[PDB]
């Protein structure tokens, strides 16, 4: 179980 | 005009840096929905206005069984609110974390519904750009529901390109880690990563240091469990082709390449979109306010105009 990923931009 | 106190606020379903998501009851009908509440202050700060407006606008016209339907978009002086259908099944991220790994059959079922959705979006000249386990939810019946459309680009058809360095680090396609521009094939890479996760029980590449992770994505070869079927291996190899020109679905036929792949030999794609396929796992939710397939981390907790927002499903 990997940690929560967080989306991003620029 | 629609406002905040038209809803009862029941449980926190998710919380992040951008905002929070809450299980709500519509007072006027007594029906249950999920509300995503973003703060304008943070959006303006991070210069994410266009992306946030894009999220509404795309949802306002898309209609597909495996995309989350938007009931209301509205706003206050300081908040942006999305009201969508509550996915009682929660995120694939929750389930895969709890079960560790899915059977190739179960993966094939979810994959087929994600391919259906991606074909639909790409036919509408929309690249989603953020396929991941967190953004793939399940409805009460157990069908896929893609969520969070805040990194979608529009007007992208076969050949067209994009310039925004965006996505999720662990899921970024290798060309996105290069200069200049990339195409819609990035979505199929994204599917590749989730498929790999569903059948192999880990990301194909991982390191908490992005510098190390981005090197792995560009340079490192993917490994497969020995037991994994030859077709499964072939699909992941194709979806995770570092070269997008030779990636499965990266040609002009888009999703037809993926659909015609031998891993989906048993799938009839019109049965998929018509919801005639039986889910392998049916969420065991006992009531409408049931939040078992969400984390205690969130559910235990207590609780200047943007144009092209302010939408309603009853009106348009
Ligand atoms: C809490 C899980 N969740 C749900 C749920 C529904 N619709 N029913 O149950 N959960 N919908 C989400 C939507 C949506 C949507 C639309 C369709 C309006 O575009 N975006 C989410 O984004 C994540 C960030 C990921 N980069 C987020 C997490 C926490 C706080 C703020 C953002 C999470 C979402």
């Amino acid at each position: 179980g990997r940690p929560r990923t967080t989306s991003f931009a620029e | 005009k629609v406002t905040m106190n038209d809803f009862d606020y029941l449980k926190l379903l998710g919380k992040g840096t951008f905002g929070k998501v809450i299980l709500v009851r519509e007072k006027a009908t007594g029906r249950y929905y999920a509300m995503k509440i973003l703060r304008k202050e943070v959006i303006i700060a991070k210069d994410e206005v266009a992306h946030t407006v894009t999220e509404s606008r795309v949802l306002q016209n898309t209609r597909h069984p495996f995309l989350t339907a938007l009931k209301y978009a509205f706003q206050t002086h300081d908040r942006l609110c999305f009201v969508m259908e509550y996915a009682n099944g929660g995120e694939l991220f929750f389930h895969l974390s709890r079960e560790r790994v899915f059977t190739e059959e179960r993966a094939r079922f979810y994959g087929a519904e994600i391919v259906s959705a991606l074909e639909y979006l790409h036919s509408r000249d929309v690249v989603y750009r953020d396929i991941k386990l967190e953004n793939l939810m399940l409805d009460k019946d157990g069908h896929i529901k893609i969520t969070d459309f805040g990194l979608c680009k529009e007007g992208i058809s076969d050949g067209a390109t994009m310039k925004t360095f965006c996505g999720t680090p662990e899921y970024l396609a290798p060309e996105v880690l290069e200069d200049n521009d990339y195409g819609r094939a990035v979505d199929w890479w994204g599917l590749g990563v989730v498929m790999y996760e569903m059948m192999c029980g880990r990301l194909p590449f991982y390191n908490q240091d992005h510098e190390r992770l981005f090197e792995l994505i560009l340079m490192e070869e993917i490994r497969f469990p020995r037991t994994l079927s030859p077709e499964a291996k072939s699909l992941l190899a194709g979806l995770l082709k570092k070269d997008p020109k030779q990636r499965l679905g990266g040609g002009p036929s888009d999703a037809k390449e993926v659909m015609e792949h031998r891993f989906f030999l048993s799938i009839n794609w019109q049965d998929v979109v018509q919801k005639k396929l039986l889910p392998p796992f049916k969420p065991q939710v006992t009531s409408e306010v049931d939040t078992r397939y969400f984390d205690d981390e969130f559910t235990a907790q207590s609780i200047t105009h943007f144009p092209q927002f302010d939408y309603s499903a009853s009106i348009r």
